[PDB]
RNA sequence: UACUAAGUGGAAAAGGAUGUGAAAGUGCUAAAACAGCAAGGAUGUUGGCUUAGAAGCAGCCAUCGUUUAAAGAGUGCGUAA
RNA sequence: ACCUCGAUGUCGACUCAUCUCAUCCUCGAGCUGAAGCAGGUUCGAAGGGUUCGGCUGUUCGCCGAUUAAAGAGAUACGUG
């Protein structure tokens, strides 16, 4: 789905995300946040599904964030193929989930809504969901 | 048992005295003998089953909800809050409050006055 | 048939109509056991020949079933 | 809680301790409806018609006037008639609610400060 | 809770002996022995027309148990010296009942045709063939046998026609 | 089939004689017959005298309205 | 009833409930119940 | 009520009671039907003509395919 | 010395759960809180738009006043209003 | 490609079957926008059994007669 529209290298590592919480792990615009429990690799049409799910609860007026991205692109080789001849090919993008990380935050949502709304889009996405509250 | 709004004249329409177990007529004559001052306007009754609806009746005047906008020459209201385009002079409010007195159980006409401007929020009025 | 009675239908046929009609035969017992009839101006009648009703005996009012001529 | 307990408790044997004219009845199954009626029948005067809690009524009563406790917190049904200076209009309602019931038993209070039993408030209202 | 629930009682009516298998209630409408698992850890006092049973100790089991137990001697007690009463209306085209000796039979629609027997300790009166009442001491025994008698004919929700309990009503059902 | 509808009208008119409350139309605007009954079994009887004597035999269509303008 | 793997309550008399020591739920409207979770 | 009709009141008669209400002729085939179906054969209908109105939106996409 | 009532032990995931117990504080209460019971739970109000009278309650909506301890154009059912 | 390439003769078919249950019928139950009849969902249940013909080396596939029902896999797509 999402996808920058010039990438300079093709065939990156994928991720070696094991260690602690990097980058956005708390809410910095929205009053109520989504944060995970384990690293994994998210595909784009996941992500995708979980912010219209979102949209489609969310009101005509709350906002949300998106605190993630598919920065890289999925490499498997293709189907019954022997092993070897080179690496794969690029595939659909991929965005990489840390350690206790925070991905999506909404504001201006009844807070009920709200955690309906978290509740809803946590079963899309592969990583365990869990709620937090605007913390400044 | 139950609820009619009746009319003022004869007491036919309203599938609600027909079948309760008291002839059309027998009462029929009295409500046009007693209510001829009380004809033009949905008026609601109250019935009540004693032994077969023989006896116990009484009036209740019509509601200043739907009255409300032609006492205070208003044609029609709305459903929600609307513009303020009518309004009830001091003179037709003590009117309608004492017409009213009738109906009500209030025990003042200030009672009844903001009853009404209770009421009076539906078609954007003011009751004073 | 299984359903049925004397007294229920005896009843409503004037609580429907109300034309004040009395019957005059009795019925012996109920659906299964219905083979013959108390007149109320002649005595015991019964039905012997089943299949095929040719012939009907008459016998005397028992005791249990007298009052009810 | 306990302190708007303590606060109405205050407030209503303040006002019970001023007025003289108040008499309580159990009488039973009284309706909205016939309470709307009874207080037809009670509106020119000021008296309340109500039933109040029993801890609050008893303390009311520990500072009113002859004090008792045995009905003004037990038995049932506390139904609340105070007249304040003048109960004869409030006198009527009472009669009014002996009529919406089978019979009155009177229960606590009185008419101006001299306790006395049914052997005569009976009369008094009618 | 019931636990503290007093436990009203009248020796002069009734005669409780404690054995500690099953205990001996008896009165004037009859005698019920209570079937016990050893080592109740509730303990019972008996005062001057009154009964009370605590628990000894303070445990979940023991909470339950208290309950159950204060459950079990109001019922017991209730039945000995009131009883039970269940009235049921038989509801249908032609469906009637007779009782001979100990044992109820029926007349339903089934081509086959349907008795049921009665145990002792139980009276059943059928004033009208739709409707039974059953007289007792032993609730728990009077519901089963009501469920008994029930699993051939249970009112069906397309139409009213089975065992009311007398205030056992439904929403009706009809696809017609 | 324009045939059969032919000799429907026949029997229509050999068939009006047998009930003169029976009531069949015939609308200007679509001059088919227009059947009146009873109810269903109504129906089913005409429609039964049409396909057994006359052999002729239609299906149900739809009723038809002025539907001024 | 219905066999699931997660039951909320669909009404207020739709109660969780455990027979056997098997978690079900119970009510007396007829299209809320399940069973085994 | 389930047929979005106009119940204007009900008369009553030696022994029944008659609701006066609209149908539309459209809406009126087959009412027997459904009266022996809601009535078990003892209720009756009298059809007669007062007025024209203007048709549903049903029936003006009935006529023009 | 506690936990465990699955024999977990003696394989296990999302997710679900008045699971068991403990801790941290958070509301009250013996002046009797709360569960239940004898009850009360009214008056404009069939408020009108919509729609039959849809109008305590097909649906919409301002929806506040009055007696009062307490009552809502009613918490729902339920209905033709 | 880690025993086997100094040895496992291999597919369909016949005879002979067997094991398991993610159960086809017969059995039973719960519920249903299931009036009944005709239904559907889910569960328990492996006790039993579950065709013959035309095309074709062929499984499959298609058709016909059907049959209460013509289950799903495995036992080296069993069986030299």
């Amino acid at each position: 789905m999402l996808q920058p529209k010039r990438t300079k290298y093709r065939k990156p590592h994928n991720v070696s995300y094991e260690g602690k919480a990097k980058g956005n792990s708390y809410v910095a615009f929205g009053e109520y946040g989504l944060v995970a429990t384990k690293g994994n690799w998210i595909d784009a049409r996941a992500i995708e599904s979980a912010r219209i799910a979102i949209s489609k609860c969310l009101g005509k007026t709350g906002k949300m964030w998106i605190r993630i991205f598919p920065h890289m692109s999925k490499t498997k080789k293709p189907l019954e193929v022997r092993m070897g001849s080179g690496k794969g090919n690029p595939e659909f993008w991929v965005a990489v989930v840390k350690q206790g990380t925070v991905m999506f935050e909404v504001a201006n949502i009844p807070e009920s809504q709200m955690i309906k709304a978290l509740t809803r889009a946590g079963h899309k996405l592969p990583v365990t969901w869990k709620i937090l509250k605007r913390e400044e | 048992i139950a609820k009619i709004n009746l009319l003022g004249g004869q007491a036919k329409p309203g599938p609600a005295l027909a079948s309760v177990g008291i002839n059309m007529g027998e009462f029929t004559k009295q409500f046009n003998e007693k209510t001829k001052d009380k004809q033009g306007e949905m008026i609601p009754c109250v019935i009540t089953a004693y032994n077969d609806k023989s006896f116990d009746f009484i009036l209740k005047t019509t509601p200043v909800s739907i009255l409300l906008k032609q006492a205070a020459k208003l044609e029609k209201g709305a459903k929600n809050a609307k513009t303020i385009v009518g309004k009830i002079t001091m003179a037709k409010a003590k009117e309608i409050a004492q017409y009213k007195l009738v109906d009500l159980n209030a025990n003042t006409v200030e009672a009844a006055l903001k009853m009404v401007l209770g009421t009076a929020k539906q078609m954007g009025i003011e009751v004073i | 048939k299984t359903g049925a009675n004397f007294e229920r239908s005896v009843q409503s046929i004037q609580q429907r109509l109300g034309v004040k009609a009395v019957p005059i035969q009795l019925p012996i017992g109920a659906e299964n056991d219905f083979n013959g009839i108390i007149d109320l101006i002649e005595e015991k009648v019964y039905f012997f020949d089943g299949g095929k009703e040719e012939k009907a005996e008459e016998k005397p009012i028992p005791d249990q079933f007298k009052d009810q001529v | 809680a306990k302190k708007d307990k303590a606060q109405q408790v205050a407030d209503v044997s303040h006002l019970l301790s001023t007025s003289a004219g108040f008499v309580i009845f159990d009488y039973t199954s009284m309706s909205a409806i016939e309470a709307t009626s009874i207080r037809k029948k009670l509106f020119k005067n000021g008296s309340k018609i109500k039933v109040i809690k029993n801890n609050i009524l008893r303390r009311a009563l520990k500072a009113g006037k002859f004090e008792g406790i045995d009905e003004t917190a037990i038995k049932g049904k506390l139904a609340v008639a105070v007249g304040v200076n003048e109960i004869v209009e409030t006198l009527k309602a009472v009669d009014g609610v002996v009529k919406a019931k089978e019979a009155m038993n009177f229960v606590c209070g009185y008419f101006d400060n001299r306790a006395f039993n049914s052997a005569d408030l009976e009369k008094i209202a009618k | 809770k019931i636990g503290n629930r007093t436990i009203t009682l009248d020796p002069a009516k009734v005669n409780l002996n404690f054995q500690k298998d099953h205990i001996a209630v008896k009165g004037p409408l009859g005698q019920i022995e209570l079937k016990l698992p050893p080592n109740l850890p509730l303990k019972f006092e008996l005062k001057d027309n009154n009964l009370q049973i605590t628990r000894n100790n303070e445990l979940k089991q023991s909470k339950i148990f208290h309950g159950t137990y204060n459950a079990l001697i109001t019922n017991a007690i209730i039945g000995v010296t009131q009883g039970f009463e269940k009235k049921l209306r038989l509801v249908g085209v032609g469906y009637r009942a007779n009782v001979e000796g100990e044992t109820l039979n029926l007349q339903l629609g089934y081509s086959h045709p349907i008795k049921e027997k009665i145990p002792k300790g139980l009276t059943v009166k059928v004033e009208k063939n739709t409707e039974i009442t059953i007289s007792g001491i032993s609730k728990e025994l009077v519901g089963q046998f009501a469920t008994e008698v029930r699993k051939w004919r249970k009112p069906e929700p397309y139409k009213g026609k089975g065992v009311l309990y007398f205030d056992e009503v439904i929403v009706r059902k009809a696809g017609k | 089939t324009k045939a059969d509808q032919e000799k429907m009208s026949i029997a229509l008119s050999k068939l009006a004689e047998e009930d003169p409350t029976f009531k069949t139309f015939t609308d200007p605007e679509t001059g088919q017959t227009i059947i009146a009954g009873m109810g269903e079994l109504h129906l089913d009887i005409l429609v039964d005298r049409m396909r057994r004597e006359f052999k002729v035999e239609v299906n149900v269509g739809a009723p038809q309205v002025s539907f001024r303008e | 009833m219905k066999v699931r793997a997660s039951v909320k309550p669909i009404c207020k008399d739709c109660k969780i409930i455990k027979r056997h020591q098997i978690v079900r739920v119970i009510c007396k409207t007829q299209k809320h119940k399940q069973r085994q979770g | 009520s389930s047929r979005r009709g106009l119940i204007e009141g009900t008369e009553q008669r030696d022994n029944v009671q008659v609701i006066k209400a609209k149908v539309p002729l459209k809406e009126m085939f087959g009412y027997a039907t459904d009266l022996r179906s809601f009535s078990q054969g003892r209720g009756n209908y009298v059809m007669q003509f007062s007025h024209y109105a203007e048709t549903p939106k049903s029936v003006v996409n009935e006529i023009i395919a």
